[PDB]
């Protein structure tokens, strides 16, 4: 795995010693090269995970996420070039280093074999994210958003730390392989119930769950474009990955303890999508759509059926790409109009046609237009829930309807109607912005061709 | 110089002599005090310090070449003379900058006295800068809060130093001051109000001269008397050294003072008291931009000796 | 324990209570602190004598010396405080809060 | 109303973050009484000594 | 104060602590504590101020009461055991009294009250000495008597220390008081594992010492005692405030910084002893410490407060003083988590 | 087109 | 700007815990959750009962 | 952190007064010399846990 | 309330200095090179070559192997009359049922 | 001290509800007295009558909360006939929180106290059943 | 001059050297984990003529 | 350039040499110690 | 590389981790026993050294 | 106190002679490499604080930082290995000396044991 | 800062200031009832859709049929022409 980790580390000295005119260029080049190298990990075995060493391993769950992170870094740099263009060289290098550190941490999280190592790194991801949000945010709510995000995540994580150490003391090892081979069923004792809660709540906080999702709107809206990209593309999937890993030692208590969270998420998807319907901020709308799409994954993980897990992995990858793209488009519009009010800018389709096409394709992916991987994951989760209970189809179909409604509503309000007259600073789309949108869309549509790669280890 | 040197045996009192004396020449605007101060220094062998200017700190550091006003001082005396009631706070900002410059000057002088042993003649001092601020407040140029903040800054800084042994005051009447200013030719000086000069004189004679008289001798001289440098020097020589707290000081206290005056940042530590007055407060964006400009200046990016851009070499082994 | 030991320990307790419950003068608190030192001297002396701890008969003397040193310290602090404020009232020590 | 404001921006926030933060603020005010009187906290020391001696024997 | 005299006093404080950590006789340990107090008062009052005098008086009063109770406990143990060695105390009442006294010397709540006041009164150097070096001797004595320490009493004191430290830190604005309350909380963390594993207490103590050294030295370098005075630092020296941000995050304990090591190992040892509720509450309450650390980091470096015009003059001049240890202390207090297996060396 | 940076009022709360 | 602020920012500051607000918040926050829980739990238990007695038909239900 | 420099350097600084069974001046016996001697000899190197 | 620079005007459109901008930086040459780097590595390499690499990624999921083994097993099962799939994933002989 | 906890625990759950409530009331009153002492020391009462009033108020509030908790828990266990359910303790805790709110004459204080107290009481019952150790004896 | 080129574009070799070194580090770890070269009950086979190891 | 001579100016030379010497001695001692430890370990462990 | 390589590597890693877990549980049990009995090299709290005792003839015959 | 009171432990001894029987930590040990990395970072921070070129000023200073860190780290690692070896040695000896307290449970195959199947529906 | 929505107006002076802030006549201005729902001092504009507004009048925002500076309905997004319509119906 060091074939990916070591170059990622070597990015930092390069960025620090790169010329002020070559910082972005060098970073983008070598980040793309690192993504190319990470592509090799997709060759997962049929049964055994790719155990590179005692500390790092990968499976058909970890590899897509690793590729996603290594691919997301260059696009984040490209997006960050615009607003961080009047910054001093040292601070620009600092931002690049924060992004690189975040990518390195995420790689190690997705490859860590030891559960406590995963906890350490997955909670280490907070520091770069917090710094990015609080320092390079544009509004005054950035400080409160960072506080909310950090405190939510820590309040979830600390009981998880206690529980993990308890497991290490009792079982003797926290290695995923040993934990899976030496799995022992949990009883219904209150101690086991609280252990299950401690092991689940942290990941429930990580991937916004209705009731504990209050941090996400603030974080996504206040954070800079790159920060929002990671927040909505990988940092949320951290919760899903950790939950799928930790559910191995949380059975059969999951059957009894899932009902609260299952109902919370099944109603939360509807609630959040309805909230999207009546939103005035573009980034807030995108964030709430993310909340709903992640609630789908939460349901899938809780049900613990093989189809559910496959759909969960596919949905995670698809949502990462789509949400990052949506935030990038909103960022371009925001940079041009210097406001996040959705109704402020209207009829942008006339002024910017190609960006409007990008908007259309992104919204289509958001509403899970067949045969996009978004639809593949959503349909798999829907079928798994239908097997769990036939009544689920009601809420699932209603959520699909509301998602389509609010996505098309966003497209109509922004990229349709009479153009706003006073807004005269809408210049033609830059090549960089179009390239960013293309590098978000094309991989997803290509992934639809060979979904087996992103269908998880249960394929 | 540090604690080790004092432990080794370096004692300031050994170097200090009867000649070692802080003499401050004060007066109203264009009182010719500088000439008398130079004459006193020459006829006493003491080191004369020219009156602290806006770019006094620029002289002390770097290459001595005054830096840009926007980068060093952000205040104009000429603007104060033209518009004393500007909405930019130039009046109080200028006064505070002058006080900081004079605080640095007094420290620079004391350090010279405690290291070389040679006496120092200074044109005014921190103990005298209050006169101009009081005059500005009387004229209504500055607001009361500015005076309050200046008092705050002074009380936390000046106390750490020792008042001058001799306070020479060149008493020139306001009409003569006006005549000289007209002869001087400077249009900004010509714009100076007579009431401002009268306020300066009143502040001197009613606050400064009595308080200094309590501390030490105040050799008040007329303009004609000041012309006779020999008499002025003689009178200073015949002043009892008992006047002033220096006879009450010892090697330990002198060590403390010498350590204080060496660290210029420590000297100016309380000059930046976190009181947010609009006149002095500088916005974060402007602060960042100006500091970045300052760092770009050659010789300011790195510590002295490590700025290769100026010709420093061997940095790899420095 | 013999009743004398009980009485001496009770004396220490009473002096501690008086010290912890200040009234006005810091001098009174110092008196209570020194009283406690006296009580400890008496207790240790009786214990050493009864046990015939010959080599430990020097312990009370050392305790006494250090006791009076820490007192010299207390008095020096009290006069500094009184010279600053004017009295040795404990209420005067109020500049530092929390 | 019901979803966006009533639940999300009002009750959900009141139930967990707002309540916890308010409790912390009040506790901070209580702990940092800012009285700074030797008499009071020394009396508290005496009370502590007595209580410890009784409870932990 | 003459520098030679000051060096002698500092060496006397160190010698008192060394005697406490070197002696095998209870009387000598008490003597060492008395020497520490005697040589500490003048150091606290090096810069003569009314606040400094008040701080010295309060410190002397508290430490004197603690020493009285300690000697009383020693005498009671002598009465019921005829022993002077620093071993298992053979009288429960003496054990309780000694625990109270040593906690008062440490500053564990409810004997925490004096710590913030004294810390605010004394200078930054004196604050550094008080919050780092003065914590060694009572902790050493506690470690030697850990076997006899009543777990219930010590755990109660430690947990209350953590809670009260967090709460007090939330309300403070003066940097010294924030540091003092954080010190109270960290001492609670240190003493929580004292009945279970002393080596973990040593580890936490070392990490705390490094972190507090770094923080105090950075404050001295920036010459700031309030949040606003520290806020002004970004204009002059951004490096110092950024490193302060890093150290504050470490003090909070957020991984992968050094501050995670002590909390991680403490939770490990407590869970090994079948205690799950206590460490969970400990971490959840340390979140408050993290909160006030984050507020300070916000004001210092994460955001930029307005500056003053006179800062331009200070820009020209450079700090003459050089704290040699500061870089190494910053590194050791930020990046040492990959080095936990070195815990064995402490044993 | 500038990130919000604390004004005098924001610092005064501290 | 005022409209956007009032719709989001000013919501909580003007919020008061009136009996109406508390009642409505409870009945729309936990009400639907409990209702859906009851429905789903009953359905699941019915299916499990049929499974236990073997009545439930799963002839080709080999994907789940 | 009982840094036992006394035992490392083989120097007695306070061990003389630790017990009353140690050599006292002029060989003056302690009141409970025999009992303390028996207790110490019993509990020599067996560990505090076992000695208790 | 504070002497601060007026808000920076709306970000200068990179088209203003150079009509051919491509975004990225301001220097036209570095803009050209950045666009070349992003397009070449981003589209020509990863998106094309890596897609081909993952398209012809060797089958280590044992899909074809599974199908072939299933074919062999079906042949044997039908030839010997054995049921195509048994009712036990493990042999009951080695299961010491309680 | 521990004897009061012994008094409360010795009374079997869902039995001797009057006696159970009496023991809980005594425990609550003791806690109130401790709080009153600390409050009086830290916050000096202006008059001795004020000190008596404060002590009485704190003690009565705490004792009432304890009595309500004990009675509610015991009666719930009696009616349900299930003395080993944490729900009994939860109901008693919420009732005590509501009584605290009434004593403070604040509905919000009462509601929050009910929630937190009920949760904590249920947790205490769960620990009593499982064996959770708040202050574990050093075992390693 | 080529010197000026490498003088300004030396940082362009760090990450490639990183990949090479990582490949080496990964190979090193594999060498340390060669404890069951042909001891598995699935792939146990006799070394072919002139074969030092199976590298497994 | 500077009106006042830099407190550094030319490299201290003496201090530079001392630093180099201390580092070299550290390296020599470390390498020799490691060699000795390897030999001793092999001697004690066949 | 070949699949058998990863197979053998997985076997080795599993063995190492399982042995580590066994050793960790063993250590916990050993530590508990030693701390509850004081019969092992660990948790040997110091006791008074018998060397300090003086057996020279005292003043009073009955010691 | 764990091994703080081990029998035969010479006070204030960093590395006992018995540690020499253990293999010396390699000079290319990754832990030692990380120690050197920490030293270099310390050098960089020292340069940054003193407003001198971070990556070039005082190459001798940074070299000394790295050398000191590596030098002390070598002995630190040696002591750490010694203490862990002591742990393992003492644990094994205690298990051997107390066989009754560490019995060998009967090893039964999965075919013999019965684990309840919990269906996931 | 003072041009931001505030709390429910209690004194008539507060009501007048709020009316001035929203560019509404003091007579016309009506805050939402103080039900504790967080509406604040925002005007309770008539609940009529944008479609009802005169299509021949020249609006600053034609598609939304709104003028610059005109107070904006709390539920404007719901009452846009593309959404819920409250126009009068023949029956």
């Amino acid at each position: 795995m060091l074939k990916i980790i070591i170059p990622t580390t070597m990015l930092l000295p390069m960025t620090w010693m790169s010329k002020h005119n070559m910082i972005w260029i060098n970073a983008t080049v070598h980040s793309l090269l690192i993504s190319l190298i990470s592509l090799s990990l997709l060759n997962q075995l049929g049964e055994n995970s790719l155990n590179f060493s005692l500390t790092f391993f990968s499976d058909s769950l970890s590899a897509p996420l690793l590729v996603l992170t290594t691919w997301l870094l260059p696009l984040m740099l490209m997006a960050s070039q615009s607003h961080l263009s009047k910054e001093t060289t040292t601070r620009k290098k600092l931002y690049i280093t924060m992004l690189i550190l975040l990518q390195l941490f995420l790689i190690m999280t997705f490859t860590a074999t030891e559960l406590i190592l995963f906890y350490i790194l997955f909670e280490a991801t907070l520091v770069p994210t917090l710094i990015i949000i609080t320092r390079w945010g544009n509004q005054t709510e950035r400080l409160n958003a960072g506080l909310y995000f950090l405190f939510y995540t820590l309040a979830g994580s600390l009981p998880l730390l206690v529980a993990l150490v308890y497991i290490q003391n009792t079982t003797g090892s926290l290695n995923f392989l040993i934990i899976h081979y030496w799995s022992h069923p949990l009883s219904n004792s209150w101690s086991n119930i609280f252990m299950w809660l401690a092991c689940i709540m942290a990941f429930m906080v990580k991937m916004p769950l209705y009731g504990l999702h209050l941090w996400l709107p603030k974080a996504h809206v206040e954070a800079p474009i790159a920060g929002s990209m990671v927040l909505a593309a990988v940092l949320l999937k951290l919760g899903g990955y950790g939950m799928m890993r930790i559910t191995t030692i949380l059975n059969p208590l999951t059957n009894y303890m899932a009902y609260p969270f299952l109902m919370l998420s099944m109603w939360g998807m509807i609630m959040t999508s309805s909230i999207c319907l009546r939103q005035t901020d573009l980034k807030s709308l995108i964030a709430y759509s993310s909340v709903s799409h992640m609630a789908l994954v939460i349901v899938a993980i809780m049900i613990q059926t093989p189809w559910s897990f496959m759909g969960a992995t596919a949905l995670m990858i698809a949502h990462g790409l789509t949400s990052s793209m949506l935030f990038c488009l909103a960022n371009t519009n925001y940079e041009r109009v210097h406001s996040r009010t959705m109704i402020l800018a209207r009829g942008l389709q006339t002024l910017l046609p190609l960006m409007a096409t990008w908007w259309l394709m992104a919204s289509l992916t958001n509403l899970a237009l067949p045969p996009s991987i978004n639809l593949i994951g959503e349909l798999f989760i829907i079928t798994a829930s239908f097997s769990w209970s036939n009544i689920t189809i009601i809420l699932m179909g209603m959520n699909m309807m509301i998602t389509a409604l609010y996505s098309l509503y966003m497209l109509i309000t922004t990229q349709r109607g009479k153009y706003t007259h006073h807004i005269n600073n809408i210049k033609a789309s830059f090549t960089r912005e179009n390239a960013l949108m293309a590098l978000h869309i094309l991989p997803l549509l290509l992934l639809t061709l060979n979904p087996k790669m992103i269908l998880g280890p249960l394929y | 110089y540090g604690p080790l040197a004092f432990v080794l045996g370096e004692r300031t009192t050994r170097k200090l002599t009867e000649t070692s004396k802080v003499i401050t020449v004060d007066g109203n605007i264009c009182s010719g005090k500088g000439r008398l101060a130079r004459e006193i220094a020459e006829k006493l062998g003491l080191r004369h310090f020219p009156e602290a200017g806006i770019h006094y700190a620029d002289s002390t550091t770097g290459d001595g070449k005054p830096l840009d006003v926007q980068l060093s001082g952000n205040c104009s005396l000429e603007k104060f003379y033209d518009d004393p009631k500007s909405n930019d706070g130039n009046s109080y900002r200028l006064q505070s900058w002058l006080y900081a410059s004079r605080l640095l000057q007094y420290a620079d002088a004391l350090e010279h006295l405690l290291s070389t042993g040679q006496g120092v003649v200074l044109e005014r001092s921190i103990y005298s800068d209050f006169v101009f601020l009081e005059a500005m407040y009387r004229q209504g140029f500055i607001r009361k809060q500015c005076v309050e903040h200046y008092n705050e800054v002074k009380k936390v800084t000046a106390c750490e130093y020792l008042p001058p042994h001799v306070v020479v005051y060149v008493d020139v009447p306001v009409p003569e001051i006006q005549s000289r200013i007209q002869k001087k030719g400077n249009p900004h000086e010509m714009k100076i109000t007579a009431a401002y000069l009268q306020d300066i004189e009143n502040a001197y004679k009613k606050t400064f001269l009595p308080e200094m008289s309590e501390k030490c001798e105040v050799l008040q001289y007329s303009a004609r008397e000041a012309e006779d440098a020999e008499k002025v020097v003689e009178d200073i020589e015949y002043l009892k050294c008992d006047k002033g707290p220096w006879p009450d000081q010892d090697d330990r206290t002198f060590h403390r003072l010498r350590m204080l005056v060496q660290n210029k940042l420590e000297v100016l530590n309380y000059t930046t008291i976190p009181v947010y007055l609009p006149e002095i407060t500088i916005g974060a964006h402007q602060s960042d931009r100006v500091f970045q400009k300052f760092t770009e200046l050659p010789g300011r990016k790195y510590s002295p000796g490590y700025n290769e851009d100026v010709g420093d070499k061997w940095i790899w082994l420095k | 324990m013999p009743l004398v030991y009980m009485n001496i320990i009770m004396a220490f307790a009473i002096a501690l209570a008086g010290l912890l419950m200040y009234r006005s003068h810091l001098m009174s608190s110092l008196l209570c602190l020194e009283g406690m030192m006296l009580s400890l001297f008496i207790m240790s002396t009786l214990i050493i004598l009864n046990t015939h701890f010959t080599l430990a008969n020097m312990m009370p003397i050392i305790l006494l010396v250090f006791a009076a040193c820490e007192a010299a310290l207390g008095l020096s602090l009290l006069v500094m405080v009184s010279n600053t404020y004017g009295t040795d009232y404990v209420q005067n020590l109020n500049l530092l809060q929390c | 109303k019901s979803a966006s404001s009533l639940l999300d921006l009002i009750w959900l926030e009141t139930i967990l973050p707002k309540t916890t933060s308010f409790i912390q603020m009040k506790m901070s005010i209580m702990v940092s009484n800012q009285k700074g009187l030797i008499k009071l906290y020394f009396l508290s020391f005496l009370i502590t000594i007595m209580i410890s001696m009784t409870l932990f024997n | 104060m003459n520098p030679i005299i000051y060096t002698t006093l500092i060496m006397t404080v160190m010698s008192g602590t060394m005697l406490v950590m070197i002696s095998s006789h209870w009387l000598l340990i008490w003597i060492g504590f008395e020497m520490n107090l005697l040589a500490m008062i003048p150091v606290l009052m090096k810069n003569f101020n009314p606040r400094a005098t008040e701080a010295a008086t309060k410190y002397f009063l508290t430490q004197a009461t603690a020493s009285m109770m300690l000697m009383m406990a020693i005498i009671i143990n002598l009465l019921y055991s005829g022993q002077w060695t620093i071993t298992k105390m053979f009288n429960p009442v003496a054990m309780t009294m000694m625990t109270m006294a040593l906690a008062m010397k440490l500053g564990l709540s409810p004997f925490h009250f004096w710590v913030p006041e004294v810390t605010q009164g004394i200078s930054l150097q004196a604050g550094l000495l008080l919050l780092t070096w003065q914590k060694l001797a009572p902790l050493s004595v506690l470690c030697q008597i850990s076997q006899s320490i009543n777990p219930n009493l010590m755990l109660t004191m430690a947990m209350l220390s953590i809670l009260i430290g967090g709460w007090g830190g939330l309300n403070q604005t003066q940097l010294r008081k924030i540091m003092a309350y954080s010190s109270i909380a960290h001492m609670g963390w240190m003493t929580a594992v004292l009945p279970y594993n002393t080596t973990m207490t040593i580890l936490n103590l070392l990490i705390y010492i490094t972190m507090t050294l770094a923080m105090f030295m950075l404050l001295i370098h920036s010459s700031a005692t309030t949040t606003l005075s520290l806020s002004h630092t970004w204009n002059k020296m951004p490096v110092i405030t950024s490193l302060m941000m890093v150290t504050l995050l470490s003090m909070g304990g957020l991984p992968p910084l050094s501050g995670f090591m002590p909390k991680w190992m403490i939770i490990q040892e407590m869970t090994k002893n079948e205690s799950i509720i206590m460490p969970t509450l400990m971490a959840m309450t340390a979140l408050l410490n993290l909160y006030f650390y984050m507020r300070l980091a916000y004001s210092s470096s994460l955001t930029m407060f307005p500056s003053t015009n006179n800062m331009k003059m200070k820009w020209q001049f450079e700090h003459t003083k050089q704290m040699k240890l500061l870089p190494t202390m910053i590194v050791l207090s930020t990046l040492v988590l990959p080095m936990t297996p070195a815990l064995s060396s402490l044993n | 087109a500038r990130q919000w940076q604390p004004d005098v009022e924001w610092a005064e709360q501290f | 700007i005022r409209w956007t602020y009032a719709r989001s920012a000013n919501i909580y500051p003007n919020f008061r815990p009136t009996p109406k607000t508390s009642l409505l918040g409870a009945l729309f926050g936990i009400g639907p959750l409990f209702f859906w829980y009851y429905v789903f739990k009953t359905d699941r238990d019915k299916k499990e009962k049929l499974i236990q007695e073997g009545k439930l038909d799963q002839t080709f239900n080999i994907s789940y | 952190p009982f840094f036992d420099v006394q035992k490392r350097l083989g120097l007695d600084l306070d061990r003389w007064m630790t017990i009353q069974s140690a050599e006292q001046p002029h060989k003056i016996p302690g009141r409970c010399h025999a009992f303390e001697k028996e207790w110490i000899e019993c509990a020599h190197g067996i560990g505090g846990i076992r000695a208790e | 309330i504070r002497l601060q620079e007026d808000p920076d005007p709306e970000d200068e459109n990179l088209y203003e200095k150079n009509p051919d901008s491509h975004g990225y930086d301001k220097d036209p040459i570095v803009d050209l090179w950045n666009m070349r780097v992003v397009f070449f590595f981003g589209f020509s390499i990863v998106l094309v070559l890596g897609s081909t690499f993952v398209a012809y990624l060797p089958d280590y999921r044992m899909q074809e192997w599974a199908r072939r083994e299933a074919e062999r097993l079906v042949k044997y099962r039908e030839a010997n009359g054995l049921p195509l799939m048994e009712s036990n994933c493990f042999d009951p002989n080695k299961i010491q049922l309680p | 001290a521990k004897t009061l906890l012994h008094k409360y625990s010795d009374i079997p759950e869902g039995t001797e509800c009057h006696r159970k409530a009496y023991a809980s009331t005594s425990i609550g009153g003791a806690t109130g007295l401790i709080v009153s002492a600390y409050s009086i020391a830290l916050k000096p009462p202006a008059s001795f009558l004020e000190g008596v009033a404060r002590t009485g108020r704190y003690t009565f509030t705490s004792a009432a909360i304890g009595a309500i908790f004990g009675l509610t828990s015991c009666i719930s266990a009696q009616v349900r006939e299930k003395p080993d359910d944490p729900l009994n303790y939860f109901i008693g805790g919420c009732a005590g929180g509501l009584t605290l709110g009434a004593r403070t004459r604040s509905y919000g204080i009462g509601a929050a106290a009910c929630a937190y107290m009920g949760l904590t009481a249920a947790l205490v019952k769960m620990g009593q059943l499982e064996g959770w150790q708040v202050f574990a004896e050093p075992k390693v | 001059n080529v010197l000026q080129i490498v003088r300004d574009h030396w940082v362009h070799i760090l990450v490639p050297v990183g990949f090479v070194f990582g490949c080496y580090l990964d190979r090193r770890s594999d060498e340390k984990l060669t404890a069951f070269r042909n001891k598995s009950l699935l792939f146990k086979r006799e070394l072919r003529p002139n074969e030092e190891v199976t590298w497994k | 350039f500077y009106i006042r001579e830099p407190p550094h100016g030319s490299p201290d030379w003496l201090k530079v040499g001392l630093t180099l010497g201390t580092s070299v001695f550290l390296w020599i001692y470390l390498i020799k110690q490691h060699k000795e430890d390897v030999l001793e370990y092999k001697r004690r462990n066949g | 590389d070949g699949p058998e390589k990863n197979y053998e590597k997985t076997m080795a890693i599993l063995q190492i981790e399982a042995e580590k877990a066994e050793l960790r549980l063993k250590e916990l049990e050993v530590r508990r026993l030693m701390r509850a009995r004081g019969d092992g090299p660990w948790y040997q709290y110091p006791t008074i050294d018998k060397a300090l005792i003086d057996h020279s003839p005292k003043t009073t015959p009955d010691n | 106190t764990m091994m703080s009171g081990r029998p035969g432990r010479v006070p204030l001894q960093f590395l006992p002679n018995e540690a020499r029987s253990l293999p010396p930590p390699k000079l290319t040990d990754p832990r030692l490499v990380y120690m050197g990395f920490l030293g270099y970072c310390s050098g960089l921070i020292d340069n940054a604080i003193r407003r001198r070129p971070v990556v070039s000023a005082g190459l001798h200073r940074q070299l000394l930082y790295v050398t000191s860190f590596v030098f002390f780290g070598y002995y630190l690692l040696k002591r750490q290995d010694y203490m862990y070896a002591l742990r393992d040695h003492d644990m094994f000896a205690y298990v051997k000396s107390h066989p009754e307290d560490f019995p060998e449970k009967d090893k039964k195959t999965y075919g013999e044991i019965l684990e309840e199947f919990h269906p996931v529906r | 800062k003072d041009m931001f929505p505030g709390p429910y107006p209690k004194t008539p002076e507060e009501r007048a200031a709020a009316a001035k802030k929203y560019n509404m006549r003091v007579e016309d201005y009506e805050p939402y009832p103080d039900d504790g729902m967080g509406y604040g001092d925002y005007p309770k504009l008539p609940d009529r859709s944008q479609q009802e507004r005169d299509p021949w009048y020249d609006w600053d925002h034609p598609d939304l049929r709104l003028n610059w500076g005109e107070p904006i309905h709390w539920d404007l997004d719901m009452y846009i022409r593309n959404r819920v319509d409250t126009s009068p119906t023949p029956v």
